[PDB]
RNA sequence: AAACUCCAGUUGACACAAAAUAGACUACGAAAGUGGCUUUAACAUAUCUGAACACACAAUAGCUAAGACCCAAACUGGGAUUAGAUACCCCACUAUGCUUAGCCCUAAACCUCAACAGUUAAAUCAACAAAACUGCUCGCCAGAACACUACGAGCCACAGCUUAAAACUCAAAG
């Protein structure tokens, strides 16, 4: 199906940076992907202290990667992340644009429950 | 038609010959998802 | 401009300046207000112990160390510690719900120190730990 | 017969059901940006539909892309980013006073 | 077990589906897509080569092809999830439902029992 | 008690009676008691408004069908 | 820990008073729900208390809000009595 | 409703394991 | 009533006007209920659709002097 | 009081444990039960009822074997209270709570209100509770106690579970 990696990679270069984002496509493809785009959200200031292959990060590059994929190959993508150093964390998740929202008519308002005591003079 | 619109995207996915023109114009590039709303639901995206 | 309860972020330059010193600069103080006791200890900006203040460490025992009039004591005597150190603007950062939670903080303003700020840090878990069984008394 | 004689109708002046201001919107997990607006600024805890007013639908959504944002390095969970503190205030909770 | 490359039962049939590039058909396959859509087409397979009529699914038989279609399912979920006591519950329901259907079809049309028994590998036992 | 004042006035005026006052309990079941042995009960009880002021039923209208008489009501 | 400092329950000084600070980090602590978790989070509440107890919480907010309800419609009501005498 | 009736089942049970221990 | 529809339409576009409504005269006529006559009497013609026909409506009233201030 | 005083506080590093707020929502599952995040698989039946001759499940506690261990904690020890305290209060620590592989198969397993279909009128209706009824089917109960017992039989169960009487006694029990 249609994937998305929410990637954060470690603060570097712009030659590191091409050659990791490079790496993980690759291994992408090996698996049995198709990769669609690469999108970038910039570096930020990560919102908590990320501690990861024995480095404190506070900063990191957010990178999107949609793609698509068999099942099988998600679980051994998983695997190749962790090992990676320059990866702060990364995770894949259904992409949200392969969900139809049902359109919706409007609030209803739900009356107050009646008949729930027996109309008898206590 | 849904098959028609995918056999014109599929032009524009990375392969194996454009992956390194690909990251370096992905470098220069950004992406934001960040817009508010109001009590009016009318969004209101950040001027940046 | 305004006022706002908002504190500085570091991350961006304010013009709140206390004596000539940024937020982050001030010192610290780091109340600690258990049910049966209250710690006090002051710090500066790069957590260098100034001053160490309790209950206990006043002369009172047992469960006169739970109270308001300890608490007081206790706050007298960590900011007069302070105080010749060169310590007069200072933010606080109390650590519990017990009795000295309010009273320790009036004993730091009847030593000379200003409080500018009040944070809560008061340890809650996100599930964690499972706490001792109920008592029946 | 007569014509005057009232007619099997509906309600005419019925007015439309009302609409959560996202109503027809997207709720993605990466607009940290509008899912700080239902977060308290001081301790991160997420409000209730009876503050955001929010629908039941809608709710469970900004509540499971939170908690997605949170663990993925996107959102902090104990205080609201200061970034996102001059945004429209959307909820109907009045600290200070 | 349909190969990978199969297509997916609702693209199969739009034209000019035949004439398109390699990776438009693959994305349309059976490799990028779930489990659920290889039994639309397990199922397909056993209505032309068993039903009459295989349009018509609300038929005792296609019913019984449609349930052992997901009793199938069920022994491969089961095959790796041994403790999974939720889906052995279902197999074991779903294998008296097909015994039911079975009964009341051997009643009334026994040209087609013998067809389904031989074209599923069914084996109808008579109960103790 | 909006209108207490203008049925007073027309019960004098068509020399009639009225009872636009809180009703004490007794006042037809036990009126011999009340009044007297020799008293007369009305022969007819007209109601203008059939509730009290806690959106119930005048006692009146139960008590006057214990009596045996009829009853007029809005 | 892992998250910046100073900037969660934080509040600051107006005019060097304290107590109406202090009023209003107890009353944001208390609006949130903080006060009452510390509370219970002292001693362990078992699921069946914990049961009882959020459905008492929850009969009580109901007949509260409605009684509320009521005494603000009837509140219209209060003024003087209109036909004094009758 | 009272446990009166669940009462002489409680001492029942109690001094039934309590004599097969003994035994 | 079938003049509901229009009743409903007109408060919408237009609402209330400043004239105060008067329930003690019986032969009371509103400037919603003069809109109806009109929309009505020009339904008599032929007009077989809502949107022109409301719309000739408005047109006829204003030649007659009435004030029409649309929410807008 | 005892205990601790290689203790406490600030900061930093740091889980095979437990899962704030949302939830004033009332959803999923046959029930038990399920409320941190992601992915994979996935939630029987085109009439209903239907197995105490079978099959598959079944909180917690507990047994067997190998591991993990922050915290909690039967047992036990100590301190205190008390006429005594084998308890209520305080401290410490163990089985155990967790994982993996098997067994055990119980509960106020109770929303003490069976499944499918349907009704709101008439006598609505002992009382209380959560209004009163029709059709169909299965299961179950026939004074209290003896008895969640004895014997027999079955079971990886061996101080066990299931099924389950009688004699004597009372004129009440409820
Ligand atoms: S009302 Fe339509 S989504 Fe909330
Ligand atoms: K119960
Ligand atoms: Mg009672
Ligand atoms: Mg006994
Ligand atoms: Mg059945
Ligand atoms: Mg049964
Ligand atoms: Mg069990
Ligand atoms: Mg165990
Ligand atoms: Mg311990
Ligand atoms: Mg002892
Ligand atoms: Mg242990
Ligand atoms: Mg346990
Ligand atoms: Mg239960
Ligand atoms: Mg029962
Ligand atoms: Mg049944
Ligand atoms: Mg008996
Ligand atoms: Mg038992
Ligand atoms: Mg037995
Ligand atoms: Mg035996």
């Amino acid at each position: 199906p249609r994937y998305e990696l929410a990637l954060i990679l470690k603060a570097m270069q712009r030659p590191e940076t091409a050659a990791t984002l490079k790496r993980t496509i690759e291994a992408l493809m090996d698996r049995g992907a198709i990769v669609r785009d690469l999108e970038n959200l910039g570096e930020r200031a990560l919102p908590y202290r990320i501690s990861a292959h024995s480095q404190q990060h506070n900063r990191g590059g957010y990178f999107l990667v949609d793609f698509y994929a068999p099942t099988a190959a998600v679980e051994s993508m998983v695997e190749h992340l962790s090992r990676d150093i320059d990866v702060i964390r990364g995770n894949i998740v259904k992409h949200p644009l392969t969900q139809e929202l049902k359109e919706c008519e409007g609030i209803v308002p739900v009356p107050l429950a009646e008949k729930l005591y027996s109309t008898k003079k206590r | 038609r849904e098959v028609l619109q995918l056999q014109e995207e599929v032009k524009n996915f990375i392969t194996r010959e454009n992956l390194e023109a690909r990251v370096e114009a992905a470098l220069d590039s950004r992406k934001n998802y960040n817009w508010a709303i109001t009590r009016e639901g009318l969004v209101v995206r950040p001027q940046r | 401009t305004k006022f706002s309860i908002y504190p500085p972020i570091p991350g961006e330059e304010s013009s709140l300046r206390w004596a000539g010193k940024k937020f982050e600069e001030i010192p610290i103080a780091h109340i600690k207000a258990s049910h049966n006791n209250t710690q006090i200890q002051v710090v500066s900006a790069s957590n260098e112990p100034l001053a160490f203040a309790s209950c206990g460490t006043e002369g009172f025992r047992n469960a006169k160390k739970g109270t308001g009039i300890a608490a007081q004591t206790a706050g007298i005597a960590a900011a007069a510690r302070a105080k010749q150190k060169g310590v007069i603007h200072i933010r606080v950062v109390v650590k519990g719900l017990g009795p000295g939670r309010l009273s320790a903080m009036h004993g730091l303003i009847m030593g000379g120190l200003e409080v500018i700020s009040i944070t809560d840090n008061t340890p809650i878990p996100h599930x964690g730990c499972r706490p001792r069984k109920a008592r029946k008394l | 017969s007569n014509e005057d004689l009232p007619i099997s109708m509906e309600n005419p002046y019925k007015e439309p059901l009302k609409k959560c201001i996202l109503c027809g919107k997207h709720v993605d997990y990466k607009n940290v940006q509008l899912l700080s607006q239902f977060v308290s600024p001081f301790t991160g805890c997420i409000y209730g539909r009876h503050i955001t007013g929010l629908c039941g639908k809608k709710q469970k959504e900004i509540t499971k892309a939170i908690k997605r944002a949170q663990i993925m390095g996107f959102m902090p969970v104990t205080y609201k980013d200061p970034a996102y503190l001059k945004d429209p205030k959307v909820c109907n909770i009045r600290y200070r006073e | 077990d349909p190969p990978p490359s199969t297509l997916l039962k609702d693209y199969q049939n739009v034209p000019g589906i035949e004439k398109v590039d390699d990776v438009v058909k693959r994305l349309l396959s059976l490799e990028m897509a779930n489990k659920k859509e290889m039994l639309k087409i397990k199922q397909e397979q056993f209505m032309k080569k068993i039903v009459a009529n295989p349009e018509d699914t609300r038929s005792l038989e296609a019913r019984i092809i449609a349930l052992s279609v997901k009793i199938r399912s069920y022994e491969e979920h089961l095959e790796k999830h041994r403790k999974d006591k939720a889906h052995k519950r279902y197999l074991l329901m779903s294998i008296d439902q097909r015994k039911k259907m079975l009964k009341n079809l051997r009643n009334t049309n026994y040209d087609v029992f013998e067809k389904i028994c031989w074209g599923l590998g069914i084996e109808y036992t008579f109960p103790p | 008690r909006q209108f207490s004042y203008l049925i007073e006035n027309m019960a004098r005026d068509c020399g009639e009676y009225a009872h636009t006052r809180y009703f004490r309990g007794g006042m037809l079941t036990n009126a011999r008691l009340l009044f007297g042995p020799t008293v007369r009960l009305p022969d007819l009880i007209i109601f203008l408004h059939t509730l009290n002021n806690i959106f119930e039923p005048h006692v009146a209208v139960r008590d006057a069908a214990k009596m045996n008489i009829p009853t007029v009501g809005i | 820990a892992k998250h910046l400092k100073f900037i969660a329950r934080t509040v600051m000084v107006q005019e060097g008073n304290v107590e109406s600070a202090y009023r209003t980090l107890n009353r944001i602590l208390t609006m949130d729900g903080l006060i009452e978790d510390i509370k219970h989070r002292r001693y362990y509440e078992k699921p069946c208390r914990r049961r009882q107890r959020e459905s008492y919480e929850r009969c009580r907010r109901i007949y509260n809000m409605e009684m509320a309800r009521k005494i603000n419609f009837l509140m219209r009501k209060n003024r003087a009595d209109p036909w004094q005498g009758c | 409703k009272n446990v009166l009736k669940i009462r002489r089942r409680k001492m029942n049970h109690h001094k039934y394991r309590k004599l097969v221990k003994k035994t | 009533y079938h003049e509901d529809r229009i009743r409903a339409k007109f408060y919408s576009v237009y609402g209330s006007g400043q004239r105060a409504f008067d329930l003690f005269n019986p032969n009371f006529k509103s400037t919603c209920q003069r809109f109806v006559e009109k929309y009505t009497e020009l339904q008599k013609l032929g007009e077989t659709d809502e949107e022109k026909l409301f719309v000739e409506t408005g047109k006829a009233l204003l030649a007659e002097g009435v004030i029409l201030r649309r929410v807008g």
